[PDB]
Parts: structure tokens; sequence; C-alpha cells
């Protein structure tokens, strides 16, 4: 809820506008903030109509937009080797990790209501921790992690009366 | 001592009702050869907020240049003014010229390439002009247009989700270029949000207006329509009944690329449809809707993917990616994965032996979420009768449906 307040403000900031032209910074956080709620076409659209200008002025545009990319394309590892790759002073450093958080909860969401029988390697690829880590989190869960074939088994995851009467009372005229 | 004369009657019949008068007044100028009304213009409008120097306003967007020096932002600002503190109903009583002021300020704007300043502007300016959230305006196909042309089609999102039943007759105008406008434009922000149910509804909108000639409008929303269709589904959905001759004589011949097409998305071959794509190039990049084609090509795969769960259980990576022709169980895996993320397909894949299983088991109809969903679709379906009855008894009483 603390983001979608943080995300309203930031578009209608970007609206009124001194002429159309907003801050790098509400950009920044306009982008990165599309990225959370997983926004990709305004995420491609608004770095569509950033001015040139302001990706050559400020850098961490590129960064941010080479995380989207890698978000767009669906490639995990990327989306992890990408995110810790710059920062900023606390303007996108809580959005940007709580972006981690997202992914790693759609991942693990996604491992569990798409498999039935993944190597651990792939499971480890697709949260993003190491592989042993990924074998010992899953341990209060049950997954039945397999030794040798290293093969991960991911588990399955009052007004009605009022509402009659209306009913009827317009069936009936 | 006519600018004297114009000044205070308008001070005399502002605060005193009977707009009649005062309409007729403003409608009698245009005469305004004197181009200093830039001191008389903030001098009248403190009096009952800003009803009248609308005409000021319209006169001084006429000139289409040099319109107040290199200072011309100034002006926006005073209609930026004015549509923050016009108000009332008095401007409903003259909704002639504040379409047209609307129109003039958005050419303004799409010729100067800053279309995002009046995003802000023909927002409060069209619920404060129309009736009721279901009125359709002249207005709101120049909000499309401004935020199509800036890519922001969240502000829009608004104004398109309501179900237009009523059009302003604007005291005049209004030919049906807006209405093509409005309902084309929509349909090109729905599809670039990816909302296909919606953008086919309006493209379907735009075809079906009664037509007697051939307008650059109709023919390049029935081309999209075609598109859109095939995207989402599999097939190009017959057009409604009531669909006006020029489209099945004169708009069908100039549309033969689609055609094709869609005959080549009959028969599932990924092959022929990319090797029509190539061969057609031309023609779908001249009229700017490439990247909607590679939707389809996009598409077929998953049509295809979706067909073979019609017929199988378990079936193998590498065996489906021989029917489909997607080169690789690596590439199957990643489209299975792709289409259960998005919701597409009920499957489960099985790493160990390499295979796929389907499922199809959507719902059962036994909980109470169910309830909720058929209890909303009944009050639409309420409301619906409910603006239907009443259209009904306003059309009864009228006095011309008393004499037949």
């Amino acid at each position: 809820f603390s983001f979608k307040k943080l995300l309203d403000q930031c578009e209608n900031q970007e609206l009124e506008a001194p002429g159309g032209i907003a801050t790098p910074p509400v950009y920044g956080q306009l982008l990165a903030l599309y990225l959370l709620h997983n926004d990709m076409n305004n995420a491609r659209y608004l770095w569509k109509r950033i001015p040139p200008a302001i990706k050559s002025a400020n850098s961490e545009l590129g960064g941010i937009w080479s995380v989207g990319q890698r978000i767009w394309q669906r490639d995990f590892p990327g989306i992890y080797t990408t995110i810790n790759a710059h920062q900023w002073s606390e303007t996108v450093q809580p959005i940007m990790e709580a972006l981690r958080d997202a992914t790693r909860r759609r991942a693990f969401a996604l491992v569990s209501q798409a498999y039935t029988s993944i190597i651990a390697d792939d499971f480890a690829a697709f949260v993003g921790l190491p592989v042993e880590e990924a074998v010992k989190g899953i341990l209060e869960q049950g997954w039945q992690a397999d030794s040798t074939t290293r093969m991960v088994l991911p588990r399955k995851p009052e007004q009605q009366l009022a509402r009659l009467t209306d009913y009827v009372a317009f069936l009936e005229n | 001592s006519a600018l004297e004369q114009f000044v205070n009657s308008v001070r005399q019949l502002s605060a005193q009702g009977q707009m009649t008068q005062l309409c007729e007044l403003i409608n009698k100028s245009g005469e305004l050869l004197a181009k200093n009304l830039s001191h008389l213009d903030t001098v009248l409008g403190a009096l009952d907020v800003q009803e009248h120097s609308l005409g000021v306003l319209a006169v001084l967007f006429v000139k289409f240049s040099m319109p107040s020096v290199p200072d011309f932002e100034t002006l926006f600002s005073q209609v930026q003014l004015f549509i923050s503190t016009c108000n009332g109903e008095h401007i409903r009583y003259a909704t002639d010229t504040f379409a047209g002021l609307c129109h003039q300020l958005t050419n303004a704007l799409v010729e100067r390439k800053q279309p995002l300043r009046g995003i802000g502007i023909l927002k409060q300016a069209i619920d404060k002009m129309q009736m009721n959230t279901n009125q359709l305006t002249s207005i709101h196909a120049d909000l499309c247009q401004l935020c199509l042309l800036a890519k922001c089609f969240k502000p829009a999102l608004p104004y398109l989700d309501v179900d237009m039943m009523d059009i302003c007759k604007e005291n005049g105008a209004y030919d049906a270029k807006h209405f093509l406008c409005y309902y084309y434009y929509g349909g090109m922000i729905y599809t670039g949000l990816k909302n296909f149910e919606r953008a086919l509804y309006f493209y379907e909108q735009a075809i079906t207006t009664p037509a007697m000639a051939v307008s650059h409008i109709m023919l390049e929303s029935y081309k999209k329509y075609i598109l859109v269709s095939l995207i989402l589904l599999g097939k190009v959905q017959q057009l409604p009944k009531y669909t006006s001759q020029i489209v099945g004589r004169f708009i069908k011949p100039l549309s033969n690329a689609y055609h094709e097409l869609a005959q080549v998305y009959s028969t599932n071959n990924p092959s022929e449809l990319r090797n029509l794509v190539n061969k057609h190039s031309e023609t779908f990049t001249r009229d700017n809707n490439m990247g909607l084609v590679k939707q389809c090509l996009s598409s077929l795969y998953k049509k295809n993917i979706q067909r073979l769960t019609k017929t199988f259980l378990t079936l193998s990576l590498q065996d489906m990616a021989s029917r489909v022709q997607l080169s690789g169980p690596q590439e199957a895996e990643k489209y299975v994965l792709h289409m259960i993320e998005d919701g597409e397909i009920f499957a489960s894949i099985n790493q160990k032996d390499g295979m796929v299983s389907f499922h199809d088991n959507p719902e059962k109809y036994n909980n109470p979420a169910m309830l909720h969903n058929i209890d909303q679709e009944m009050l639409k379906c309420i409301e619906l009768d409910e603006r239907l009855k009443a259209m009904d008894q306003e059309i009864t009483v009228n006095p011309q449906f008393v004499q037949k």
C-alpha cells in the first residue's frame, strides 16, 4: 500500500509537470515502480516517452531499463544479475529491493504451480539462491528433495436474502 | 466606445440570468479586429466566475499564427486558468465554442509537439461540459489523440471504460469524424495495453458507422480489426448485420493482404504465415501496423499448443516440438511454461521424463466465488434492463409518438 500511493503521486506529478517534462528522479521512480507492479506495457511506454536528453543526462535510467528488459524477456538469472549492479541514494533503493522479493515470490509460485519434477540447478537458477541453500531452504514445506539424481518435487499449492428479494422484485415487477 | 458597450453589456447580463440574450450578443461578434484584447480579458472575468470571454479566447486562437508573440504560452495559462475556473452551466449554454476552443488547443499542441500539457486540460474540459459520464462529447476524440501521440495511455482509461450511450449535439457541428476518431483511437489505445477483448469491440463500432462514402478511418480500422480478431480469437469475427454496404463492396478490396493473412491463419502452418508476412512486408509496414502481425505469428504457436490439449493427455517435449514446429524440446518447454504463467493453458511439466501433462480442469461450480460472479453479472443485466425501460418510458410520452 505504501508503494501504490507513491506511484500515484509520481504519476500525478509527471502529468502536471512544468511543461510536460518532469525531473529525472521522478522518472526513475516511475520506471522502477512500473517494474514492481508488473506493468511491463506501461514501463515500456514510459521508456519510449522519456526525452533522450534526460536519458543522456541521467545514466541510472539505462540500468533501470536493463533490469526492466531482463524482466520483459522473463530471464530470472538475468533479473537477479542486473538488480545487483546499480544503486541510488534512498530514491530507488527500497523499491529496487522489494523488486527482488517480488521476483523471488513470483518464481517460487511459478515453480510450485508449473512443475512436477525440477532439477536442483534449475530451481536454484529460478530462485537465485545457491544450490545447497535452495535445497536446504525447502525443509518445513516438505518438497521431497532427492539425492544423486538431484530432483526436486514441487508441492501443488446477511445480504443473501436481500439479494434474493431484489431479484424477485425485479422479476415480478 | 464599442468595447465599452460590450463589456458593460456583459457585466449587466452576467449575474442577471437570461442566458439567451447573452448568447445572442456573444454570437453577434467576430468583428473584433482590435487585437488589444489582452488588457480587456483580465478586467471583466472576476464577476460571475468565468462564463464570458469564451468568444474572446476563441477569436485569439482563430489567428492560427503569431497569436500572442513569443509569450504564446501565457495564452495557454489563460486557457488553463479558464478551464480551472469556468465551471457552471453557462458553458453548457454555449457548448459550440467550448469544443471549438478545445479543438484549436489540441491542434496547437500537436503542431507544437508537446501533446502532454493538454492531457490534464481536456480531462477537466470533458466532465465539465458533458451532461453525465455516459454522454459522448467531441472532446473525447481530442483527449484520446493527445494521450496517444504522447504515450500516456493511463489518463484516458476512465474515459474509455465508460459505455457511451448519448451523443452531444453540440448546437450543431459534430460530424461523424469525431465518432470515428474516438472509436478508433480508443481501440488503438486498448491494443497498446493488450486489451484485445475491448479493442476489437471499439474497432467494430468504428466500422459499422452508417456510411455513404469512403474515409481513411473506417479502412484502417477494418484492417486493424482483422488483426486483433486473429490475435484474440482464431478467426475473423463476422461484422454485425446492420453494417453499411460500403465495407462489403468498396473497403474490402483495398484490404487484400489481410484477407490472405487470415486465409493462411486458417490452416495451422507457421511456415506459410511467415512466408506471407515476409512477402507482404512493405504493405504491413506502410500502414504502420507492423508488430501487430508478429503477434499473430507468435499466437499461431499458442493456438497450436492449445489445440494439442484437445487430443492428448501426456506428450513428450521432443514430440510436442514436432507438431507445432518449435525446433527443440527446450523451446517447447519454455513455450509451455510461459503459457502456464499467463493462464492460457492447464498443464504440468515433468523434467524427469521430459513430458508435459494436460489437466483441463478450470473450475467446478460448487463455491461461493462463482455465486459472487453470477450475482455481479445479474446486477449488470438488471442495470441494463432498467436503462432500457427508462429509455422506452421516455419515448412513450413523446408527442410525436402519439400521432402514430
